[PDB]
RNA sequence: CUUGAGUCUCGUAGAGGGGGGUAGAAUUCCAGGUGUAGCGGUGAAAUGCGUAGAGAUCUGGAGGAAUACCGGUGGCGAAGGCGGCCCCCUGGACGAAGACUGACGCUCAGGUGCGAAAGCGUGGGGAGCAAACAGGAUUAGAUACCCUGGUAGUCCACGCCGUAAACGAUGUCGACUUGGAGGUUGUGCCCUUGAGGCGUGGCUUCCGGAGCUAACGCGUUAAGUCGACCGCCUGGGGAGUACGGCCGCAAGGUUAAAACUCAAAUGAAUUGACGGGGGCCCGCACAAGCGGUGGAGCAUGUGGUUUAAUUCGAUGCAACGCGA
């Protein structure tokens, strides 16, 4: 029940999928929902215009609590990592502000030759 | 990439350090490195950059 | 592919003077036969003054409510497959869009004529059954409701 | 003897090489809070991971590889090379006044040495990519292309091999020969007041003059104009393969034929066509709409079919109610 008031979130957004995972102050969840966990999946999803009826998913299980303002992490780059903070401040909910947390080496490892499609 | 303001207008401003990194340093890591290519790429997609 | 013309102006109802309703009154007619519409809906509209008695004038517009799709979809080609967009529609056709699909699904009953077999489907087609507005909303499910890709 | 080689001096920039430190980011795997039905992924999907709690997410540890940004069209070295930072031991290259010896000189078959990657050794470490391998899907099909995993092996010394489109497919050393916009270094002088300003040496990038060039192009960094030396080349396939020597743990490397055999194999350059290459239009092309065919009878043309013959020609857009 605790009521938070400052915790935060965490905006992970891979390119053919994207959560919301909204967690505490210190570090520890809170709730949470995503892309795929809602209605349409494959890659109709992804979309911007998807990936914040995920967003405003959050907002029903992190109202069971007291949340009078959050900040949030943007870990990922892709099609749902604005849009995402869309339908997040006007579903009601207030803001400090943004800070990006994604990837960045220094070269330290090798990485997907993958796609040779 | 430190944002936050006073006086609730959720302005903008994230867009600040969209030009210092963001998908920019993103494209270079994303699949492959270069290995050869930037022997081709900074050494040779440079005749795009003479004028 | 590269002319902007525009619309070519319809003579009215042969009483009324309508010519909102002078094109609903050109997609009925077979074969050009204006001896076969003049008298089976310009009296199928008469009609209504059994299906209530009230002003059958304005006892279209409304027929023509919850029939009128306002969100399309417009197809494309970028990707590697597909492209849905659904997207807007202007007046300049919806008026009209409407009128056809009415009359269309208004053929395929089985009614005990057509002056009847449209004298039904106007009132019906105000109230939600038959495929009016079945079809509006086998519709708008898909359109704006698919604004992921639009 | 002194301008060529150089020695001292005295400056100077730099990823030059070897050894020893290291700090930060970053994945992954470990350990627990949270938290719930989800994550991952493709064109979509599947394989795999998640109610034995994925992923998200936090706080912690282990550990291996690599050093974003700076970075440059840059810098270095004799090539193959080489990128954070620190420390010791150590090359080379450049310049300025000078100071010095006095043709030492530039060429070199064989000779010796360095050797990207890959691979074989002994032994180490093994975080991430990944041949080989197994699922998964696509197809006719898939021993491949994308998906999920993963062994070697990318990494370490120690040693071998000693080939690559080993590149600029363009030896070396030396003086010439119109310039024009630069990059980086070094030293002279200009109210040095100055961003800068002007001469001048190494390196360098792009245009490009004559001239050379079979064309494309090289052009002060020459593919110009000469001078010393060494390397190789003589038509295609057969063939850098076979045969002998050599080296090599081997895999193989290199020294290198013959026999048949074809009127050609080539280089650049134009001409069009064709691109599942781009850029820009045009048509009922398409999209938007109205009608109809296929399907049902019947008329009719045709190829089948059978005929004693079913009279010849038309055979995609161009033939089929076509010449009948
Ligand atoms: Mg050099
Ligand atoms: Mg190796
Ligand atoms: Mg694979
Ligand atoms: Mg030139
Ligand atoms: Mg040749
Ligand atoms: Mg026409
Ligand atoms: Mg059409
Ligand atoms: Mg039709
Ligand atoms: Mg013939």
């Amino acid at each position: 029940r605790k009521q938070v008031s400052d915790g935060v979130a965490h905006i992970h957004a891979s390119f053919n999928n994207t959560i919301v995972t909204i967690t505490d102050r210190q570090g520890n969840a809170l709730g949470w929902a995503t892309a795929g966990g809602s209605g349409f999946r494959g890659s109709r999803k992804s979309t911007p215009f998807a990936a914040q009826v995920a967003a405003e998913r959050c907002a029903d299980a992190v109202k069971e609590y007291g949340i009078k303002n959050l900040e949030v992490m943007v870990k990922g780059p892709g099609p749902g990592r604005e849009s995402t903070i869309r339908a997040l401040n006007a579903a009601g909910f207030r803001i400090t502000n943004i800070t990006d947390v994604t990837p960045i080496p220094h070269n330290g490892c090798r990485p997907p030759k993958k796609r040779r499609v | 990439i430190k944002v936050r303001e006073n006086e609730p207008f959720d302005v903008a401003l994230r867009r600040f350090k969209r030009s210092c990194e963001k998908a920019g340093v993103l494209a270079e890591v994303r699949r492959r490195e270069f290995y050869e290519k930037p022997t081709t790429e900074r050494k040779r997609a440079k005749a795009s950059a003479v004028k | 592919r590269r002319r902007v013309i525009g619309q070519r102006k319809i003579l009215p109802d042969p009483k009324f003077g309508s010519e909102l309703l002078a094109k609903f009154v050109n997609i009925l007619m077979v074969d050009g036969k204006k001896s076969t519409a003049e008298s089976i809906v310009y009296s199928a509209l008469e009609t209504l003054a059994q299906r209530s008695g009230k002003s059958e004038l304005e006892a279209f517009e409304v027929a023509l409510e919850n029939v009128r799709p306002t969100v399309e979809v417009k197809s494309r080609r970028v990707g590697g497959s597909t492209y849905q967009v659904p997207v807007e529609v202007r007046p300049v056709r919806r008026n009209a869009l409407a009128m056809r699909w009415i009359v269309e699904a208004a053929r395929k009953r089985g009614d005990k004529s057509m002056a009847l077999r449209l004298a039904n489907e106007l009132s019906d087609a105000a109230e939600n059954k038959g495929t009016a507005v079945k079809k509006r909303e086998d519709v708008h499910r898909m359109a704006e409701a698919n604004k992921a890709f639009a």
